[PDB]
């Protein structure tokens, strides 16, 4: 967006040294066809172990018996004679 | 306990002990039922040599 001096104006470009036309031309890199190499094993002998862990620990019970119950010799009251 | 034995004498020492199996008198928390016919139940004592 320049402004065009009236006094001193100029012309477009004129032709200048090149650099040797051939030289800016690349050649197009010719690909050879490839291998992922070896046969790869099925499993790996990981460091950690994959599956989830639990965040605290919670007390499991089993249910046990008690015995064969017996009897008892109890204490025995007084007979209500009018006086309790 | 006597608190000093001299050389040639005899000291006599007296200890009591509570085993606790139920937390107090009252909150019986840790108390067995032993009312059975038979029962693995035993109490080991290791003294002094």
């Amino acid at each position: 967006m320049a402004l065009i001096n009236p006094q001193f104006p100029y012309a477009g470009p004129v032709p200048i040294p090149g650099p040797a036309p051939t030289e800016t031309m690349p050649l197009l890199n010719y690909r050879v066809e490839g291998r992922i190499a070896g046969i790869q094993q099925a499993r790996q002998f990981m460091p950690f172990l994959q599956g989830p862990h639990r965040e605290v620990a919670e007390q499991t019970y089993y249910a046990i018996g008690t015995g064969i119950q017996m009897g008892q010799t109890f204490n025995q009251p007084l007979i209500n004679t009018q006086e309790g | 306990a006597p608190a000093t034995i001299a050389a040639g004498a005899t000291g006599e020492l007296t200890m009591y002990y509570w085993v606790p199996l139920a937390y107090s008198e009252t909150d019986l928390t840790g108390a067995v039922l032993a009312n059975v016919p038979q029962s693995k139940q035993r109490l080991k004592l290791e003294f002094a040599n």
